[PDB]
């Protein structure tokens, strides 16, 4: 079946992802990447306090990153290497804004410990005349590894669970990332231990496998949007906001 | 008679079983009893009382603190900020170097285990008439780091799981301590015998005065708040390791080897005095003479990062004397090209000084200079008994 | 009580079980757990993710090559001629002597096994617009010896099992690599650590350009062809032996003993220069002076037949300098009565020279003289840092 019928509305389907007071669309189905099974709820294990999450409020879609994709970028050059708990907060905090100001962060302010699966969209608007390729990959503990520069390479992450994005026919990388840390919970700020590496479950990272191969005088620049949903969460550990921690640098 | 010529069995030599284990396995040995079926029985009179359970022990309520509550206590005031973990101490006074400590039955265990993960509880026995009324708070706030243990009011405590108690004709109450961690189980706070192998407590509870006490003229205004501690409904215990607590039988330690800490050769005897170069003569420091700049020079103590050091003398009958035997001291460089012996009131005030000098501090800070012993404590200024032995204490910071 | 007087059992002493094996047999030991029924369980949270199979690994698709396809590519042209065997490399740039290499999950195994016998496959991810059209070939031709690896067109490839791919609006495709052998299983191509104990690959696939690309003016003419490799529907694995791959953790090698390769005593320092007796001064060779016939004399390398030898320096911060640090070199007799150090561009160009000199060749052949470094690369002509250490590499030919 192939009859093209673009009316006053150029025809084509648009799948949407609402899902909680925010609707974000994608005109092209994503290339998913599921690195692990869905995480069970270990609140009834580690902590016996206010055991809950926040539905309509922390299970939304906030923006955490956005960047540029150009012909200048050589073969393996990561556009982002963003930590995943974590840079949800660390993006907003360095936006000359506070964590307290946004609805998808506020319990991190009050509550001490967090556990939950993650959802991520790597949406880009590239043109059909751009011949490039990216790869969004996940690593459940990047900073803990010593020589991960060895792994920090397009070759290395192809070896593992990832998603693929090609400039033409742009395209989205779905990226379901459930919770798998060593300890079942994460600490939102400084704690009797975890005096650093606060709220870090691993980093995402997008490098390049094919530069934007542009014709003579073709459009140079491109762009990426990183979105994140925090579903299936649990926030036990009620603590005043003066105990909080404005996350570390990029 | 017939030959068993088929190949004999194989077998791999060991020497001994078994320093572990003993849950469920039969242990063959050489029993010195006359019988091969000799297992002692327990008659009706020789009744097996306990019930030897880790739980059985962590259910008895042992005393651990005593707070004096007074009408003078402001609306905003704290009574105790003791640690919410089984390793909660109570120092007992005197006298030898290593100080003895009181520990609840839920303290002695898990002193034997690595991890615990449990829920605990505190019985606050408030000895009070019916004519005494007040309100106390108590809140388990997880995530209490070092510096953040202060900067803590009774208001931000009301932010975490907290409880307020009304007392007229009902003296005591029991607060069950919640367990909020990122870790399933919780490793030792005191790790023996190993300095850097010990992680702090997961959190702590406080007992502020929500409402000051109002005592009518025929009952006194100060009142004792005895505090007990035991494992709660589910104090669990994880894995047997080296005990972090010792005997009480023979509280000695043969000092190896013989690295006894004492003043450099020639700086003996030494009394507590003052020095114009040490807080402008406003505080006590060990001197080996009364003349110009005769300050006791002490050996440098090599301490690994993440630790602190101070001194407690072996025999109090050999210490320098002021108003009291200066049995405790701290050692730090003097800037005038050596290290000086700074006597403290007690071991706590020697530790707290090490918490501030090794916490990357100076000597001319007010936080340290309020731990220095005042010069009106110099007393008759008795010299020591020569250069008696001090031993160097160690603690993480 | 009664005497068991019948003959005791027989038995034959061994000392230890068992560095092998561990498929199906009960292994008795001394467990340090407290219990004799102590086997760790895996909770619902502590979920056992994998699935630890030799197959599980040889099914993930790891990158291995990247070909740039261009319109300029003729009707008759090849893109890659990589080897059809699990031991297919990808050299990564720099820097120390032993060069690091990229290997697919189907590369790391069977790096542990001797033989494999499997079927494999290659995913050719062709990043392309819908406005790019072309046709690629790919053919597994068994029986590709050394010399016969060239003399290979895209036409004779069409004689063996081969495939042609049309690309308009469909970027990538996957070619399953057939397995044609006389041998059931296939021994290691890389045998570590042993030089002559390694047999070449059974065959190789190529990717020619059946039809050159035709790109319209608003999409670029050069296009990346990423190449992935994984074990196919039935990549089998045969027998565990010494791994042919190392760590990545500590990429060092303490040079025994101390047989470090370096110039003969008196020929230091040494810069890359030219010599009228070495390709008529048209190529670089190590000189220990600027005067008449001062060419660096190098020790003779005793190499067993079926092998080759060249040199890679230990520290690049001590190598002779031209336009680039001459970290690689080849050693061969000079006819004027000694062996000369001939710097190469990289390790590949040093190996290829050893493939031609040890392949029973001469120095005055065009095949070798196109691997010699041109004299306009002599640069500022910095001398070395004395006589730094070189190490002698070895490879079969
Ligand atoms: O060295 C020998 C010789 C014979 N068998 C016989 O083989 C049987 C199977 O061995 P297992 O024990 O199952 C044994 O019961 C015994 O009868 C041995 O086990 N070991
Ligand atoms: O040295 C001796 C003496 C007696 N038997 C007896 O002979 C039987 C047959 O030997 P096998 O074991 O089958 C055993 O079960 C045991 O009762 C031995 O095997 N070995």
């Amino acid at each position: 079946m192939d009859n093209p019928n673009p009316g006053p509305d150029g025809e084509g389907e648009v799948e949407l992802e609402k899902d909680s007071n925010v609707v974000l669309t994608t005109q092209r189905d994503p290339s998913t990447s599921i690195p692990a099974p869905v995480s069970v709820k270990w609140s009834r294990w580690t902590s016996n306090d206010v055991v809950d999450d926040y539905a309509t409020i922390t299970s939304r879609w906030y923006q955490i990153a956005e960047f540029v994709w150009s012909k200048d970028d050589p073969f393996d050059k990561e556009l982002a290497r963003l930590i995943l708990p974590r840079a949800l907060l660390s993006s907003i905090e360095a936006n000359s804004d506070a964590i307290c100001d946004v609805p998808n962060t506020i319990p991190f302010k009050v509550h001490a410990y967090w556990r939950g699966d993650m959802e991520v969209r790597v949406q880009i608007n590239s043109n059909k005349f751009q011949v490039g390729q990216l790869q969004a990959t996940w690593y459940y503990s990047d900073h803990e590894n010593l020589n991960i520069s060895s792994k920090r390479s397009v070759y290395g992450f192809s070896q593992m669970d990832h998603a693929l994005i090609s400039a033409s026919a742009s395209n989205e990388a779905k990226l379901v990332i459930p919770f798998k840390h060593v300890y079942p919970f994460l600490p939102t700020r400084i704690v009797p231990d975890w005096t650093t590496g606060i709220l870090d479950m691993g980093a995402l990272n997008i490098r390049v496998i094919a530069p934007l191969r542009m014709s003579a005088t073709g459009p140079t620049t491109c762009n990426v949007v990183v979105f994140i949903k925090l579903n299936n969460s649990e926030f036990t550990g009620t603590s005043s906001g003066k105990f909080y921690a404005s996350q570390i640098r990029a | 008679n017939p030959s068993y010529q088929q190949s004999p069995r194989h077998f791999v030599p060991t020497g001994m079983h078994s320093l572990a284990l003993g849950t469920n396995l039969v242990e063959p040995l050489h029993a010195l009893r006359l019988d091969a079926a000799g297992t002692t029985q327990h008659p009706v009179g020789c009744a097996p009382d306990e019930d030897m359970t880790v739980s059985s022990i962590a259910s008895r309520y042992g005393l651990i603190r005593r707070v004096q509550w007074k009408k003078d206590h402001a609306k905003g005031s704290l009574l105790l900020q003791l640690d919410a973990d089984p390793f909660v101490e109570q120092r007992i006074e005197g006298t030898n170097p290593i100080s003895l400590y009181w520990f609840a039955p839920v303290g002695v265990v898990s002193s034997m285990f690595m991890q615990w993960r449990g829920s605990l509880e505190y019985r606050f026995d408030i000895i009070a008439s019916q004519f005494h009324t007040g309100r106390l708070i108590v809140g388990y706030v997880p995530g209490l780091t070092a510096s953040l243990q202060l900067q803590m009011d009774y208001m931000k405590l009301k932010s975490s799981s907290y409880v307020v108690f009304d007392l007229q004709e009902s003296n005591s109450f029991t607060f069950e301590v919640p367990y909020v961690s990122y870790r399933p189980w919780w490793v030792r706070k005191y790790g023996g015998n190993y300095l850097p192998s010990s992680t702090d407590a997961p959190s702590t509870l406080f007992m502020y005065v929500q409402v000051p006490l109002i005592p009518m003229e025929a009952v006194s205004d100060t009142i004792d708040i005895n505090v007990y501690v035991r494992g709660g409904s589910s104090f669990e215990v994880c894995v047997p390791v080296q005990p972090s607590l010792g005997l009480n039988w023979n509280t000695d330690f043969i000092l190896r080897n013989d690295e006894e800490y004492r003043a450099k050769t020639g700086y003996a005897p030494y009394y507590a005095g003052v020095w114009h170069s040490f807080n402008n003569s406003n505080s006590l420091v060990f001197r080996w003479g009364s003349a110009s700049d005769q300050i006791a020079q002490w050996p440098t103590i090599s301490v690994p990062r993440g630790e602190l050091a101070f001194l407690r003398i072996k025999d109090g009958k050999q210490a320098a004397v002021g108003t009291q035997p200066w049995r405790t001291m701290v050692v730090w460089p003097s800037g005038h090209g050596y290290n000086i012996g700074i006597p403290t009131y007690n071991a706590e005030r020697a530790r707290q000084l090490a918490q501030h000098l090794y916490g990357g501090g100076s000597l001319t800070d007010e936080k340290a200079k309020q731990l220095f012993v005042p010069a009106n404590q110099q007393g008759p200024g008795k010299v020591s008994n020569g250069n008696p032995v001090w031993e160097v204490m160690r603690a993480p910071l």
